[PDB]
């Protein structure tokens, strides 16, 4: 249920630690897809600790260790925290991009902090309803 | 519980066991299809440089559940025509050897302390 | 080890094209309305993602000069404001980021 | 309000169902046999069928020391020194051949598994068969004895001065001294107390249980 | 470019259109299933008697899990879950047309999604009326034992206290194996759940959880005619002669609820 990455179980928490830093930090990174999806777990999980709440010593001593950048702690709990207080989960979305051309062709994905103010990723779009096949369904809808 | 080596606590009254000696009583065979000796499996014990059968009452293995695990390997010594060679046994002996299979009741009558 | 015998020719050739050896063609190939260009069905276009990727790292660009210092992440809400696009209420204790460049056609 | 834990289902694929029909079996059975709300290290006498003897039951007096199992097949292993023997045995909770349980005296220890009793002293570990229950306060939390146990030599059937074991009811300094415990401590692992993978969470499932188990009633 | 291209069945279904499309086909699947409920209204193939030698048709079922079992003598007896789900006869085999011997009945059940499937799957599942199910398997039955397609088949056929057989697949290991058929005899059933259609049967079944297996009637020949006693071609809760119990006990086994047992 884990995946293998780095040169030692600690080194994968090093290595999950030092992701889920930059991410707090930018809200959107871009790495390998095993690799994302891996971490995604743990980002959403952590939300769940700010918004247990700063006076929380569990959450201060779990935000301290995972998050290297003490600035950041401020953060989570004053920006993080609030902003998905309403949302009850699906903190992190993950899309797939362009594998990369560094001649390894390693599967590329992009995961992104929901809600935040860096541009609107270019997300796929849903088959409008003024499509023939989709006009023939609402007819069939509309008759039932 | 008793196999192969497996020093055990003699727990009898038998000159041998009583006596005290050097080297610990160890087993030589069990005499049972299976290799494992369990409470109620006879055993070919060692004691004072001579091999005398005894029969096993208590073991520190793990057993079945509602049962009581001992923390001490005990058996009780048997002669050649099936009699005890001790007089009375010390240690509490569980009372399921009487329905085991086999002869347990001049054991048990032996046996004061039941648990 | 050496094999006994030099391999033909021919049987090599036989065992190089086996169409297990041939390469495969791909039916998922889309095309991208947006940059004209191909795509697969499950992998996002390149074309524009290159124009939002590399706008990111401009917006960036200026908030770190903007921080100006490292470790000086807000614990305030940010947003960004282009050219022409003037602070709401609703902007009040926000971090303000300033772009020169007209508010982007797909930015929204 | 007491949640038994044996009603806590474990992670797993098993079906929920197979829970719902069991937890049906398990309070009907509660309402023929009463099951007291007992901790590790409480002191319990429990009354069980005995299939040697005919028509004789027989009582049993012991510390808790550990539980296990869920459901109807859940299982409590109670603990006592008897003729200078240390017995354990495993009680199965819903057992049609348990005739009635009593807690003597319900208490906790410190930790959550007595099994390191064993290397204790025997005193520790020897309780009267025969001693009377003692008073019990309703509106409160079950007594916490905070003894710590002296341990026996060196050799112990496990390493309980390892981190990972963390035994706080342990006389780690009379038997072992600070380098040791250093030792011990190099497979701290701390990460393992900050990793998410290994946390499995039931609160929701114990709250959503109450309700149902209160509404059998 | 004039060439194929891969498509799925959401790929142009609109959110709107797609949960339209999720309830209709939760619409047809109740529908379906709700025709073929009655099967003795539905002109029922002739009801023959029984006789020496007669072979009744085998059911197909979910592994739920194991627990343990208890008996009014105390002893616990461990015991694996079989749940029957939608399980119904799909296609008759003549004798002379499938096996000289004896003819066969094919049973399907666990029913499965259409829209990961080939049409011609669907096509053949469309005219039998019945939404496409997991597994097909050929039981062998007797011609005075043949049911006419399409009759539902409930866990109810066996009773407690009957031995029966389950063959299924093993849990598969890789390179080191495993996924082939075996199957276990001599099992004996302690309990039958109507409600949910859940069968106890003693020991052991081949497989992981959640797994499909098929069950037929014990073929030891001290079981050798078992079916004189039990409904002989099934068991049809259309008729509604007497409506069973919710759980089915073997008089042996303990019921929960009961008093302590007492080694007396
Ligand atoms: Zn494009």
């Amino acid at each position: 249920v884990y995946r293998r990455l780095g040169l030692g179980p600690e080194s994968r928490i090093h290595l999950l630690r030092n992701l889920l830093t930059g991410l707090v930090r930018h809200e959107r990174i871009e790495a390998t897809w095993a690799r994302a999806d891996e971490m995604r777990g743990y980002a959403e999980k952590l939300i769940d600790y700010g918004k247990l709440g700063d006076t929380n010593e569990r959450a201060m001593r779990m935000a301290d260790f995972w998050l290297t950048e003490k600035d950041l702690i401020p953060k989570l709990f004053k920006v993080l925290a609030p902003r998905f207080q309403g949302q009850n989960g699906n903190y992190t979305r993950m899309l797939q991009i362009p594998n990369r051309k560094e001649q390894d062709r390693a599967k590329m994905a992009v995961i992104e902090y929901k809600g935040n103010y860096l541009p609107p990723l270019p997300l796929p779009h849903r088959d409008s309803n003024l499509t023939l096949l989709n006009q023939l369904l609402l007819g069939l809808q509309q008759d039932l | 519980a008793v196999q192969k080596m497996t020093r055990v606590r003699v727990v009898d009254n038998s000159a041998l066991g009583s006596t005290p000696y050097h080297r610990p009583p160890r087993c030589i065979h069990v005499y049972n299809k299976s290799g494992v000796g369990k409470v109620g499996d006879q055993i070919l014990l060692a004691i004072r440089g001579q091999k005398k059968k005894a029969l096993i009452v208590g073991h520190r293995m793990p057993g079945s559940r509602m049962t009581p695990k001992f923390d001490s390997n005990n058996v009780v010594l048997i002669e050649d025509n099936g009699n005890p060679v001790g007089t009375r046994i010390k240690i509490p002996i569980p009372t399921s050897l009487r329905r085991r299979e086999g002869e347990y009741s001049k054991v048990l009558a032996i046996a004061q302390n039941f648990v | 080890a050496a094999p006994k015998n030099r391999r033909t020719i021919e049987v090599n050739r036989c065992r190089r094209r086996n169409p297990q050896k041939l390469i495969k063609i791909k039916n998922n190939i889309d095309i991208c309305p947006e940059c004209g260009h191909l795509k697969q069905k499950h992998v996002l276009c390149g074309y524009c993602y290159e124009k939002v990727r590399q706008e990111t790292t401009k917006i960036r660009q200026q908030i770190g000069a903007q921080e100006g210092g490292p470790f000086r992440a807000p614990s305030v809400e940010t947003m960004v404001l282009y050219t022409g696009e003037k602070p709401s209420e609703k902007d009040q204790g926000k971090r303000i980021v300033e772009r020169n460049i007209k508010r982007p056609s797909w930015f929204t | 309000r007491f949640l038994s834990p044996e009603f806590i289902p474990p992670r797993g694929r098993t079906n929920p169902l197979k829970f719902k029909i069991e937890r049906k079996d398990m309070l009907d059975r509660r309402k023929v046999l009463p099951i007291p709300e007992f901790y590790v290290g409480s002191i319990l006498r429990v009354t069980t069928a005995d299939p040697y003897a005919s028509g004789k039951t027989s009582q049993f007096l012991g510390i808790c020391i550990k539980r296990s199992g869920n459901g109807l097949g859940a299982t409590f292993t109670l603990r006592n020194t008897i003729e200078g023997q240390g017995v354990e045995i495993c009680f199965e909770l819903y057992n049609p051949r348990i005739q009635e349980i009593q807690v003597v005296k319900l208490e906790k220890r410190l930790d959550d598994n007595l099994l390191y009793l064993r290397d204790a002293l025997p005193e520790y570990s020897t309780f009267d068969v025969n001693m009377k229950p003692v008073p019990q306060e309703a509106c409160q939390e079950v007594p916490v004895n905070k003894l710590k146990v002296k341990m026996k030599p060196k050799p112990w059937s496990k390493r309980w001065e390892r981190p990972n074991f963390n035994i706080k009811g342990i006389r780690f300094d009379l038997a072992l001294t600070e380098e040791q415990m250093k030792e011990a401590q190099k497979w701290n692992k701390p990460w393992i107390e900050f990793d998410m993978m290994r946390e499995y969470d039931t609160s929701k499932i114990e709250a959503a249980l109450w309700e149902e188990i209160e509404a059998s009633k | 470019l004039h060439s194929k291209s891969s498509t799925w069945w959401d790929e142009h279904l609109s959110e709107e259109n797609l949960s339209f499309v999720k309830q209709l086909v939760s619409d047809e699947n109740k529908t379906q299933l709700t025709s073929k409920l009655n099967p003795l209204k539905d002109e029922p193939w002739p009801l023959h008697p029984w006789e020496p030698g007669s072979f009744r048709v085998g059911l197909i079922a979910l592994k739920l899990g194991m627990m343990p079992l208890w008996t009014k003598d105390g002893q616990k007896h461990a015991v694996t879950l079989l749940q029957v789900q939608d399980c119904h006869v799909l296609k008759y085999t003549p004798k002379e047309d499938h096996n000289g011997k004896i003819a066969a009945l094919t049973v399907g059940g666990k029913t499965v999604s259409r829209f990961y499937k080939p049409d011609s799957r669907l096509e053949f599942y469309r005219d039998l009326g019945l939404p496409p199910k997991q597994i097909h398997k050929i039981f062998h039955v007797t011609d005075n034992a043949v049911i006419k397609p399409g009759t539902p088949l409930y866990a109810a056929h066996f009773r407690p206290g009957q031995y029966v057989d389950v063959t299924a697949k093993t849990i598969g290991k890789g390179f080191q194996m495993g996924n082939q058929n075996r199957t276990v005899y001599g099992l004996k059933v302690w309990r039958v759940n109507t409600k949910h259609n859940i069968i106890y049967v003693n020991g052991s079944v081949p497989g992981h959880k959640n797994c499909l297996v098929k069950i037929k009637d014990s073929t030891l020949p001290a079981y050798k005619d078992s079916c004189k006693n039990l409904p002989f071609p099934t068991y049809f809760p259309d008729g509604d002669e007497e409506e069973l119990p919710e759980d089915l006990f073997d008089e042996s086994v303990w019921q929960p609820s009961e008093p302590s047992i007492t080694f007396a």
